[PDB]
């Protein structure tokens, strides 16, 4: 499930009139027309931060897994944090983080190597040259993993009690006995087939990583989000070379070629075209933000219902009778293990 | 209302040049002069504006007296002290109420402070004043008196004195964005600049005198270029100008020899240093603005004639050399050479 | 705003220009006002869609929390849900979710099952709790210690497959009478 | 001249950019250099026959962080997405577009991932976030006697469950709480 | 409950410049103002 999108703060005058006093002066005549676009982009950014907060910060206290990992024979190593890795991420987190490539990280401060790019400067430097920037997320990709670790280590040592009030400990076999009892089959079957259920749990956890590793693209949703945003930014940049029905497509040489009182018309046509292009970008971003917001609300509900307790509504938390779920973090999204 | 305007205004918390009196430097003028002065009764009579302060460019006279004013824009010669000595080509005479208001509550302690601001944007000499009976912090707006379209050149500002038997708070205005709070009855109780402090533009960006706790994206910063290089391609390939101006058998006028000029770069200093010269009458091309013009083809015709025939060669002339040997078209554009 | 024309008052531009050239100028103001109206209506449509989503959520919340009690976690307030009361607000609604939150707790002991004579006994509802010396039966969400009776413990098992099983005696009200 | 923001007019190509040395492989007939999005990237100097790049001068944004004006008047300034070393030198040479100048006392310099903050100091404690700055950094107005600090937000109270293989905790009481939703 | 809507496939070249080369060339100067519309309509159809 996607949870948020890349956050952008385009600025009118630098986009529309490259450091040209006359072009900025003529842009000023249109009133507070592009002011709406700014306010709109700020709203989008704040909404993205709020989406991440609602989805992930569901617990007020950060619990920690016990030093030993023996929960009645059940194997959770594939999902709990791995201390050896410097980023402190589980192997399932690592595959997810290694299978997704971001066009623009944003938290790079790439200024300074565009001059040192040696080869042709890339998408990021090309965008930055025309007044187009990307702001970094408020919650880093590291503390999101800490929230996920707290949620994971609360589920397997206290059951669903930590989601309602104080966390009360209970052995994992007894927790599984009650989860079995919730679907209409008594705890007897678990206390008889503990070994079989443990072995099946392990086998499934083992084969899920192979299913994720071998597939061409099972992470298509997040990748489509990233690709759509990058493509929109590229098509915004590419419009500054469009003639829009005037003499030229560049303000710097349109001003250096023609005088004010006759180049006024040319600057006006350029202003109209570029303003409309910026309008289109902002509107599409607003629609995409609404869609991502709906998806994030669904993800928050799914976390709250499937993770902090077991759900009775069918085919909601996975096909079959629901027993548990485990969250894993992904770039600009979340992954559930039903 | 909290109207936010863009106009020539004196910067807030900017320095102002406080002078004294007891010799009256002629301060500059650029984009307006803010004025202030506090005094007991009166020590300032009149003002004069303009450039060069003489009887060659237009200057200004607004001198007050006990009852009226003397608004005029003229070409006064000099006073050096009876304030003028020249009114030959002068007009624009206007008379109105005096600018100085002084009130006292039976005591001289009410040293009223006189703040004055003027400008000449698109001409239209605007005059304002306000008197409030180091420097006070309480705000005080200014009320207009006269609005007249002078439309002359202003560079320097001067103030005159009075006779007797602490003032001069002089500032300058610049194009600045200001935010002014207006009362419910229409006075101005406060003003805040928009380019002085981060908090100032923080207030101007949301146009609210009170800002709540938070972080606000206000403006955009940009490193302006340190220097400006211009670089253009290389140059070469000169013409045979030395080969056409230093021949030995220049043909007679009856068969004027024609040399075609092409595929070069045009060095035009050689057209200057060669010989002390005798005639350089250019017709269609400015003789100094010729290096900045591009031509497709150029012809050079060389011959020898007498002294009078040199001045005879000209568009639209007559004689035995302009009608039988060589004719020059009336719409000719170029330069003639004669040494 | 002038929108690149002579003036922003339609009547003002009329009395200073010939009709054909005035018409040229007139179009500039109309186009700017139109684009402004388009922007306004589009943002209004976006806002109306988001408000409709919120209104649907409010209707569902009213129906489920007010006209019954729900088992969905963290839906009608934090904790175990009991009731809900609606209140009216300008352009909105306000709910008052009443929930049940547990309180002071104590580490006790536990047992997956209890093997009286070759058979594992399990609590129909609740957990097996040892004070530290005596074994009992109780609920989950509240501590009501009760003597171990067969009425609370069904028998199915063989006392050899339960990892972590413990030992005690069970009671029946039938052999006594 | 290189390594400075300089207004160039290369062979009719007007613009503003930082110029430096590059390791392109410009073939003998090549003059310009462009990108996928068609921006003039590297220009072969006509009288140096070398390779020189073009880079945005210093495009960013300024955000002012402050508590309520009714509480205090102090402010701090953050420059979006630029190592403040460049902005610092630019202030020192006076070539930034904003004319307002916030004080630099040395104790107020903090290189965030969202830029670099000037006007506030770094305390290494952890509190609930008050003013979200970016990349896991928050600022707040806190009594020393009053100033604005920079810190990293705390995710919550630190707690550890006491899980054991034969121990449970059972509540012996309850409480009833009335929340509200709008 | 509604589940889907009809799938339209407007084409800008013929809509704006009915088979006229001069109008096509003039429309070519307004940038990629058509490919975005085609992409949006295709996405809507696949979504349905
Ligand atoms: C629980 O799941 C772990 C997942 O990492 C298993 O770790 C494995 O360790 C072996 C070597 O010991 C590796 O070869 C393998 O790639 C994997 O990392 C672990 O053995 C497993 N154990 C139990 C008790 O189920
Ligand atoms: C604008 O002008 C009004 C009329 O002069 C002022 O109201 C007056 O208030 C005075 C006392 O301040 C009364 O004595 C008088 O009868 C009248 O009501 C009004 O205050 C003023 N606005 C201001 C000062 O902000
Ligand atoms: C075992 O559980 C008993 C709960 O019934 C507790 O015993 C109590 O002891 C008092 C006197 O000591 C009796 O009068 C009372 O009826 C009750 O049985 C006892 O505290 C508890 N033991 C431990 C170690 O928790
Ligand atoms: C509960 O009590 C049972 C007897 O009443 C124990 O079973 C015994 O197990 C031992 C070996 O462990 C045998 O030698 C003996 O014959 C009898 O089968 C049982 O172990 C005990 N359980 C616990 C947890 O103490
Ligand atoms: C369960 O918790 C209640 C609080 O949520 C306790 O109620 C308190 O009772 C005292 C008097 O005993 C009052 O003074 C106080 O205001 C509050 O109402 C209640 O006692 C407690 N019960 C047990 C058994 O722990
Ligand atoms: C005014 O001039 C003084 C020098 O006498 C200078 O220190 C001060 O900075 C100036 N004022 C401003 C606002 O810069
Ligand atoms: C003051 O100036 C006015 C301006 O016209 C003049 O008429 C008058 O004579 C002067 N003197 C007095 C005493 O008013
Ligand atoms: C006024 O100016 C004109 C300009 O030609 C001049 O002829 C005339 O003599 C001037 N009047 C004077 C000097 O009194
Ligand atoms: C005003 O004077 C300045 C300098 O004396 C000069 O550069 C400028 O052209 C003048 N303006 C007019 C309108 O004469
Ligand atoms: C013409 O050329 C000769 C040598 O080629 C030189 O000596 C002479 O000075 C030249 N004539 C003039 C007028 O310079
Ligand atoms: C100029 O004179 C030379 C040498 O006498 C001759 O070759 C050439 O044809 C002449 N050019 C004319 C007459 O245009
Ligand atoms: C159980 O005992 C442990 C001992 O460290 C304690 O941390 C935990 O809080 C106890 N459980 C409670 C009080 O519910
Ligand atoms: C440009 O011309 C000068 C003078 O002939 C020469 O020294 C220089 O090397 C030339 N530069 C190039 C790159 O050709
Ligand atoms: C900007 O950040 C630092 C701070 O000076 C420095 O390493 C360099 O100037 C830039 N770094 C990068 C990665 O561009
Ligand atoms: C204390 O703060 C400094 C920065 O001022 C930081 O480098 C250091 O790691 C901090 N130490 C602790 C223990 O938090
Ligand atoms: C519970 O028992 C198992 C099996 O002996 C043991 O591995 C585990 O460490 C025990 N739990 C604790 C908390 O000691």
């Amino acid at each position: 499930l996607p949870v948020s999108m890349t956050k952008t703060s385009v600025d009118c005058t630098m986009y529309i009139c490259g450091d040209s006093t006359e072009c900025s002066n003529l842009l000023l005549q249109y009133g507070s027309f592009c002011t709406q676009l700014k306010r709109a982009l700020t709203g989008i950014a704040v909404e993205q931060d709020k989406n991440t907060q609602e989805v992930f910060a569901q617990v007020k206290q950060i619990y920690k897994t016990p030093p030993i990992k023996y929960f009645g024979g059940f194997n959770f190593s594939q999902i709990l944090p791995d201390p050896s890795k410097p980023s402190k991420r589980s192997p399932i987190e690592d595959l997810l983080f290694n299978k997704v490539t971001l066009a623009d990280a944003g938290f790079i401060k790439q200024y300074g190597d565009c001059l040192g790019d040696i080869a042709a400067r890339d998408l990021i430097c090309a965008q930055k040259f025309n007044g187009l920037t990307v702001l970094p997320p408020l919650l880093t990709d590291e503390m999101i993993a800490q929230y996920t670790s707290a949620l994971l280590a609360g589920t397997i040592t206290s059951g669903w009690t930590f989601g309602a009030g104080p966390a009360l400990q209970i052995p994992f076999p007894m927790q599984m006995a009650y989860r079995f009892n919730g679907i209409g089959v008594t705890q007897n079957v678990l206390y008889e087939n503990q070994k079989l259920i443990a072995n099946q749990f392990n086998s499934a956890i083992g084969k899920i990583q192979d299913s994720l590793f071998s597939t061409p693209s099972a992470l298509g949703k997040l990748q489509d989000v990233v690709n759509h945003n990058a493509q929109a930014l590229n098509t915004l940049v590419k419009q500054l070379s469009s003639k829009f029905g005037a003499i030229s497509s560049v303000l710097n040489d349109i001003l250096s070629r023609l005088d004010p009182p006759e180049a006024e018309v040319q600057i006006d046509r350029l202003i109209t075209g570029r303003l409309q292009s910026l309008q289109t970008y902002v509107t599409q971003q607003l629609i995409r933000a609404a869609e991502i917001r709906a998806s994030a609300n669904l993800a928050a509900t799914k976390m709250s219902e499937c993770v902090l307790g077991q759900s009775k509504r069918v085919d909601f938390c996975g096909k079959g009778y629901h027993l548990m779920s485990f969250p894993q973090s992904a770039p600009h999204g979340v992954v559930f293990l039903h | 209302v909290l109207h936010l305007t863009q106009d020539l205004f004196l910067p807030f918390f900017s320095n102002v040049t406080w002078f004294h009196a007891i010799d009256n430097p002629v301060l500059p003028f650029n984009d307006g002069v803010y004025f202030a002065s506090t005094e007991k009764s009166n020590i300032i009579r009149g003002w004069i504006f303009g450039t060069t302060l003489d009887s060659k460019t237009q200057s200004l006279l607004i001198v007050n007296n006990a009852t009226n004013v003397f608004i005029k824009v003229c070409e006064f010669q000099f006073c050096n002290d009876g304030v003028y000595s020249s009114a030959n080509n002068c007009t624009f005479e206007y008379v109105s109420q005096p600018f100085l208001m002084d009130l006292e509550g039976k005591q001289g302690n009410f040293k009223n402070l006189r703040e004055f601001v003027f400008k000449n944007i698109d001409g239209y000499f605007k005059i304002y004043s306000k008197h409030t009976p180091d420097f006070p912090q309480g705000f005080s707006a200014l009320e207009p008196l006269v609005d007249l379209p002078i439309g002359i050149n202003i560079t320097r500002f001067q103030t005159l004195l009075a006779l007797n038997r602490a003032d001069y708070y002089v500032g300058y205005l610049q194009p600045r964005t200001f935010l002014l709070k207006y009362n419910e009855n229409g006075t101005i109780t406060d003003a805040v600049d928009c380019a002085l402090d981060p908090l100032s533009e923080t207030k101007c960006t949301l146009k609210s005198f009170t800002v709540e706790k938070g972080i606000y994206q206000t403006s955009n910063f940009r490193v302006q270029p340190t220097e400006s290089i211009v670089r253009f391609p290389n140059v070469t390939n000169l013409c045979p100008f030395h080969e056409v101006f230093n021949a030995t058998r220049f043909a007679s006028v009856y068969a004027w020899n024609r040399t075609r000029i092409s595929n070069c770069v045009a060095d035009y200093s050689v057209l200057y240093n060669f010989a002390p010269f005798f005639a350089f009458k250019c017709y269609g091309v400015s003789p100094t603005k010729l290096n900045d013009l591009c031509f497709t083809n150029v012809y050079a015709d060389s011959f020898v004639i007498k002294g009078n025939e040199v001045s005879q060669i000209a568009p639209g002339q007559t004689g035995n050399i302009a009608d039988y040997n060589y004719k020059l078209p009336d719409d000719f554009t170029g330069c003639v050479i004669a040494w | 705003s002038k929108f690149g024309a002579i003036s922003s008052v339609l009547n003002d531009i009329l009395s200073r220009l010939d009709p054909p050239e005035a018409e040229v100028q007139i179009d500039r103001l109309i186009t700017g006002r139109l684009q402004s109206l388009q922007t306004y209506v589009t943002q209004q449509l976006i806002r109306a869609a988001e408000i409709r989503a919120s209104a649907n959520l409010a209707a569902t919340k009213m129906s489920e929390c007010v006209l019954g009690q729900s088992k969905r976690v963290d839906f009608c307030g934090k904790g175990y849900h009991l009731m809900s009361f609606p209140q009216s607000a300008p352009h909105g609604v306000v709910f008052l979710h009443v929930t049940y939150v547990p309180a002071q707790e104590k580490n006790f002991t536990t047992a997956p099952a209890i093997c009286h004579d070759g058979k594992a006994h399990f609590p129909r509802e609740g957990v097996f709790v040892s004070n530290g010396t005596h074994w009992f039966v109780t609920q989950r969400n509240f501590y009501e210690p009760q003597i171990i009776t067969t009425d609370n413990t069904f028998v199915s098992g063989n006392c050899d497959v339960v990892i972590g099983i413990v030992n005690n005696t069970v009671y029946d009200p039938l052999q006594l009478e | 001249v290189k390594n400075k923001c300089v207004n160039f007019n290369f062979n009719g190509l007007t613009g503003t950019g930082v110029l430096t040395k590059s390791n392109k492989k410009f073939l003998p007939f090549q003059q310009f250099g462009r990108d996928i999005v068609d921006t003039t990237d590297a220009v072969r100097d006509p009288q140096t026959l070398e390779i020189l790049d073009i880079t945005p001068c210093s495009f960013g944004g300024v955000s002012v962080i402050t508590p309520g004006t009714n509480t205090s008047n102090q402010v701090a300034v953050l420059y979006q997405g630029v190592n403040c070393t460049e902005v610092s030198v630019a202030i020192h040479a006076d070539q930034l577009t904003p004319t307002w100048r916030v004080y630099s006392t040395g104790s107020n310099v903090f290189q965030t991932r969202a830029g670099c903050l000037i006007g506030a100091e770094y305390v290494n404690n952890s509190y609930e976030c008050d003013i979200p700055i970016g990349a896991g950094i928050c600022a707040s107005y806190q009594t020393q006697s009053q100033s604005i600090i920079a810190y990293t937000m705390s995710l919550g109270a630190e707690n550890s469950v006491a899980y054991s293989n034969n121990s449970i905790a059972i509540p012996t009481n309850f409480t009833i709480s009335v929340t509200t939703e709008i």
